[PDB]
């Protein structure tokens, strides 16, 4: 019975504009803005689309703002590059609507390297033919790939929880494989992709981070909340207290 | 909180 795909099809985000204005010269300060509402934007269905997965109210409510603080970034990005490989064919990436970077865009927002792993994560999906179910799972599993060394305020029941979803992930896999190698070496492949996305969002962890300090010297602006997350947990992460939950090492 |  697929309950479970059917709340992740139902519960999906829809487009999200950044509202960029696209009539502006690609200058770093206007191209990093846009991205910073996108975020901002963007967040906020994070958080509805959070509250609606199955379980996650059980968990505390601080483990809950945190997780979803944590591990943002690793989301937005995950979803950004399958946006990027069902639309512009992985070549661009697939921000929003009204912002979508070229090479040139890359280059003017200072952060082409970043950009150039984003696009190989985009181009991932393709090569391992990532299915929209595999992808949602995936994504899910996200949420529960990053928390403080410390521990949340239950972590027994955030192990449970993400347990479960591991075997949800298994339970998607096994449903066209029938050989014992199939299923199994198809694990490995996603596991890794996931774990894959890590690295890249720790580089604009790092990147949004430095942003934000000289924000003000090069005419970057900030919304509420994403300023907010920046400035407190994200420090989190650079500083190792809070660390990605890893499935090979 | 403010967005929760
Ligand atoms: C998460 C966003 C915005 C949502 C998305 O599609 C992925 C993308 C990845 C780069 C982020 C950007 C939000 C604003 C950030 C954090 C900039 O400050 C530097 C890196 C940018
Ligand atoms: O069997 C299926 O496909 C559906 C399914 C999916 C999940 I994720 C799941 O896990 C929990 C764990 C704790 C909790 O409070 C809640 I609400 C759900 C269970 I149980 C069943």
């Amino acid at each position: 019975q697929p309950i479970f795909l059917n709340v992740l099809e139902a519960i999906e985000p829809g487009v999200v504009c950044a509202g960029h204005d696209n009539n502006q010269p690609d200058s770093f300060a206007a191209l990093l803005s846009s991205l910073n509402e996108l975020g901002e934007r963007q967040l906020v269905h994070v958080v509805k689309w959070a509250k609606a997965l199955p379980g996650f109210r059980n968990l505390h409510v601080d483990d809950q703002m945190a997780v979803i603080q944590y591990s943002w970034m690793g989301l937005m990005v995950f979803a950004m590059g399958w946006r990027s490989f069902t639309n512009v064919n992985s070549r661009m990436l697939y921000f929003a609507p009204d912002l979508v970077f070229n090479e040139y865009r890359m280059h003017k927002s200072r952060m082409y390297s970043q950009c150039v792993r984003m696009r190989h994560l985009s181009q991932e999906f393709g090569w391992l033919q990532i299915t929209p179910q595999e992808f949602l799972c995936m994504k899910a599993l996200l949420l529960f790939s990053i928390i403080p060394v410390d521990g949340l305020k239950n972590q027994k029941f955030f192990d449970e929880l993400r347990m479960n979803y591991i075997k949800e992930l298994d339970r998607i896999i096994a449903c066209k494989r029938k050989n014992p190698t199939s299923c199994s070496r198809r694990f490995y492949q996603l596991t890794k992709l996931l774990d894959s996305v890590q690295p890249i969002a720790r580089e604009l962890h790092q990147f949004t981070f430095d942003l934000l300090i000289k924000s003000h010297m090069v005419s970057v602006d900030f919304p509420e909340m994403m300023a907010e997350i920046i400035s407190v947990q994200v420090p989190k992460i650079l500083s190792g207290k809070v660390k990605p939950i890893y499935f090979h090492t | 909180k403010l967005l929760f």
